[PDB]
RNA sequence: GUCAACCGAGCGUUGAUCCGAGGAUGUCCGAAUGGGGAAACCCGGCACGAGUGAUGUCGUGUCACCAGGCGCUGAAUAUAUAGGCGUCUGGGGGGAACGCGGGGAAGUGAAACAUCUCAGUACCCGUAGGAAGAGAAAACAAAAUGUGAUUCCGUGAGUAGUGGCGAGCGAAAGCGGAGGAUGGCUAAACCGUAUGCAUGUGAUACCGGGUAGGGGUUGUGUGUGCGGGGUUGUGGGACCUAUCUU
RNA sequence: GAGCCCGGUACGUGAAAACCCGACGUCUGUCUUGAUGGUGUUCCCGAGUAGCAGCGGGCCCGUGGAAUCUGCUGUGAAUCUG
RNA sequence: UUUGAAGAAUGAGCCUGCGAGUCAGGGACAUGUCGCGAGGUUAACCCGGGUGGGGUAGCCGCAGCGAAAGCGAGUCUGAAUAGGGCGUAUCCACACAAGAGUGUGUGGUGUAGUGGUGUGUUCUGGACCCGAAGCGGAGUGAUCUACCCAUGGCCAGGGUGAAGCGCGGGUAAGACCGCGUGGAGGCCCGAACCCACUUAGGUUGAAGACUGAGGGGAUGAGCUGUGGGUAGGGGUGAAAGGCCAA
RNA sequence: ACAGGCGUAGUCGAUGGACAACGGGUUGAUAUUCCCGUACCCGUGUAUGUGCGUCCAUGAUGAAUCAGCGGUACUAACCAUCCAAAACCACCGUGACCGCACCUUUCGGGGUGUGGCGUUGGUGGGGCUGCAUGGGACCUUCGUUGGUAGUAGUCAAGCGAUGG
RNA sequence: CCGGUGCUGGAAGGUUAAGAGGACCCGUUAACUCCCUUUGGGGGUGAAGCGGAGAAUUUAAGCCCCAGUAAACGGCGGUGGUA
RNA sequence: CUACAACUUGGUAUUGGUGCUCGAUACGGUUUGUGUAGGAUAGGUGGGAGACUGUGAAGCUCACACGCCAGUGUGGGUGGAGUCGUUGUUGAAAUACCACUCUGAUCGUAUUGGGCCUCUAACCUCGGACCGUAUAUCCGGUUCAGGGACAGUGCCUGGUGGGU
RNA sequence: GUGUAAGUGCACAAGGGAGCUUGACUGCGAGACGGACAUGUCGAGCAGGGACGAAAGUCGGGACUAGUGAUCCGGCACCUCU
């Protein structure tokens, strides 16, 4: 995928099941979405690819904080 | 989402109240309008609620209030406080819109919005005296006469 | 130089041929990078210089892409932004193995076979380094008054065990050793700070008491960036508060 | 078929320049305005995390009574009688 | 190799050279030999120009029975010394009991394992050698052939005579009829060209799929050229399980 | 997931489009290529002259007003319409309701037509206040013209698109 | 020809996952009441809490079921006797 | 036979507001305790010597209704001092006041839920217009219009499934 | 005739009948058969505690041979094992 942006919750690769096994993965994706937000600092609307988890992070942490944390990682937002 | 209301709303209460509501309501409707505030801290939330309430009450305007502010925008010279280097004639840091509007607060009276201030047309960071204009109305806009504190 | 002779013409005691380290030159293709291209071949721009009666021509340089920093502008549109223009530094690809993270089979064995095994091997990817990774206890142990970062080797052990309890897989603790740095640096409470979004007790508060001018070291908030203080386990630390006070 | 012919060995010599080791003096900081201990209570000790549930990986361990380590979702706590 | 091959069962043209039970590992079992002997021996490692010295962590023996606790020359089961199972190197000498097959208590004789090495078999590894069809991963290939796209070119020559149009008859007006023009057609005969039906030959060929004489289509669902695209469980296919570099 | 898949600007790509040469001779070997002759298409200089317009200014336009005639027309307010605010009179099966004679187990409960305020209710017309409408103008004023102000400015050698 | 299989439609029912629930019990034990020799060992009740497997109940599609559909796959019979 | 893709169902995060309707949970006054002695459905139960009335009560017709239809409590209104005190019968006493409150049916209040009618602010728009842009059926951004807590995506789950 | 196929046996009855009744037990087992191996078959005799019988003595299923299925993995009751 375009890859998460605030955390880095990438995929994973499972395998087997019950009822006798069979070996066979099925990526365990993450739940990213395309929520947008508003930066009152620079007067702008930003769209991101963020999981619901990361939305939780935002609403109990801020957006400025998050973009600074992403600036660190230098994601091409 | 534990948040402190700023205005009155259906089935919540009135301004100043404290409510535990649904997360998305508070996420999408209230909080990104400056109509509420998170409840994280006692005095922090209290001060933010008080100040936001005063500012929301004081920010209003109508078309005729714009027609009157179009006349009252020719105020006296509203000066601006500065820390910079007068060595070469360049300013250390760009000066806010809050500073200009609080100068108007303590000189002329109107406590306007930082948003509509055409500070770009001011071109701060050249030491001198910058003119200014503001989106008061759709069509009507009036001008202010300004000066700077020499550094 | 040579396979590799032949011929011709020469140099060398004024130190040749030869050997070593550094420099210079370094056509064209190639990450290839001015644009283009069937790889090594076609066309140009800009500044300067050479050249013709002028054009053509020639020479020296430089012009790609992105990431970041700085600088100018801030389109719809108001704030202002994406973007645009200039400059500065990086990266770009190759490599024989060795490494770490991720993906990831099958023939085979099971006298068939799917679970299992072959193997997390081959191979593929992304990035490295001269080595890598791990690494300072939210660990082991068993009432012994014990050990004291990690890694790699020997043993424990083909054992305890696991397993269509079938084929087969398979430790660790502990013990002896190599090497020793039983290593260091931070965040938070708390202050001093620049600030930045807010407001206005507009005052008995900003500080060492007190003698006090002010009348706000903004009055009180709140995160930000800087500086101190603080780095622990038998708990420590910041407030507090006595004592000697190198 | 060579100890005494030749090349060379045992052995001792040798570097204007460049490169690598330390060695130094520069240069750079850094503690110095300090410490040892006392004493009774408030505050802090790394949060979308640890934990629990659902699918999965790998650990001697094939879901089994199955800890510890972990990946994705969902939910989601306290600071030392922790 | 076969019950049985001189065998009309296979293999070998001839010579010369090359070509198949191997190695690892303190692995396992059995057995020779050597050192030690109720003891035996070291591993990693350290020091050693060398093959040598050290290194006690470990392993094998020295007591077993029992699922286990646990007990101990006895122990387990069991209510039981009441029989049995396993064990107490073995033999030797005296006793008591029975001859249901011998046992039980004494005394002495006193227990032999381990580490190197050689041989044989054996376990894990390609495991005496050669031999598949075929499974999987990553890539190369549409210059042949299948289809499509873009753009050009080629189809001698001779016949038939549709629609329409005109004139005339006919009409009340038409429909209808004749003469002419026009010159359509997945039309006709036939070369180039594209195919390939029969037949003869060729069949260690002229040819790794052809030739001779005849044959089908031959203005169209055409043939062909230049450039290009689709790629492997996938393509493409006027579909035969055909074609995708003999 | 990463590798990489698509793809706009753009850039490459003829098998096509546009673009200027024909004949003869020559060597042992080349030839619309060299030679002979006659032609053509790009650009480039020097000079010759016919007309040239910038400067002179030669002609030829508009701005746009102070404003006058009549007329969109916040409009002070006027020509015609209904309905119902409170609502006017006439009457009609009335929630409680005041209430003639009687059905009715012999009676505490099941009713009827005329009768009365109320008119939870129903029909008809007239003084009626709110209403907006089309018509003509006044303020604003937009349409028609005298001075003016084609005066100061403006178009006029050319080349002229990377656009239509 | 609508029985069998399939397609479309419609849910009165029966079976029906996950999830939400968490009755009742079983582990552990703060605290008591007896047993005994004595240097507290062995028995019972055993609060809340933390845990274990957990029911009752509410649960959709589907399936069973009700009709239609064959230019939809498909299927189309015998003995006897009488002129 | 086992399994996977793809499709599909539901729960859940994204993902919310108001209204109505249908459930049970708890704070709350409430309907309601037929054993004979007998006014006799005797609410069991702990203080217990008057009993609430008059901040307007018997018997009462009627608004009401259950119904174990003998009977039950309730209210417009007269009534204006009435039943009653262990009334005595008893395991048990009033159904006197006060009350821990259970086998009950009703109903306010926090809820916990679902379904339905809707708003928009998340979200979607290969719908439009403008800009970056000179060129761009791309892409992004603003805005208009619309849809709309549905759909899409993630995680768990059931089903069909020779398509593999 | 012998519960059920056939054979070997049964009159000395193992056939027929009547009374008590649970040995259709527990802990073992000398020596033997048969034997690829695992399986399979009988077994006198000892001990507790019983039945029947007056006692001797017989009874560890049925006149005998068929009537059933290894191992692994789970389930129930009891144990003074962990």
């Amino acid at each position: 995928s375009a890859h998460c942006q605030v955390t880095g919750r990438g995929p994973g690769f499972g395998n087997s099941v019950s009822h006798s096994h069979r070996r066979t993965p099925r990526r365990w994706d993450p739940n990213i979405q395309n929520k947008t937000y508003y930066l009152p600092s620079e007067g702008r609307r930003i769209r991101l690819r963020v999981s619901a988890k990361g939305i939780k992070v935002i609403d109990r942490d801020g957006i400025e904080a998050v973009v600074a944390r992403m600036r660190a990682r230098g994601e091409k937002y | 989402m534990k948040l402190i209301l700023t205005a009155e709303v259906e089935h919540l209460g009135a301004a100043g109240d404290t409510v535990e509501v649904k997360d998305g309501y508070g996420r999408n409707y209230l909080l990104p309008r400056g109509l509420a505030i998170v409840a994280s801290r006692g005095a922090e939330r209290q001060a933010e609620e008080i100040r936001r309430a005063r500012e929301s009450k004081v920010i209003r305007d109508i078309e005729h209030a714009n027609e009157l502010k179009t006349a009252l925008e020719g105020l006296g010279d509203v000066t601006l406080s500065v820390n910079a280097a007068g060595d070469t004639g360049k300013l250390f840091g760009s000066v806010t819109a809050a500073d200009v509007v609080n100068a108007i607060k303590k000189a002329g009276g109107p406590n306007l919005d930082k948003r509509t201030v055409q500070l770009a047309k001011a071109h701060i960071k050249s030491v001198g005296t910058h003119p200014v204009t503001v989106k008061l109305h759709t069509g009507v806009e009036a001008k202010v006469s300004l000066n700077v504190v020499a550094q």
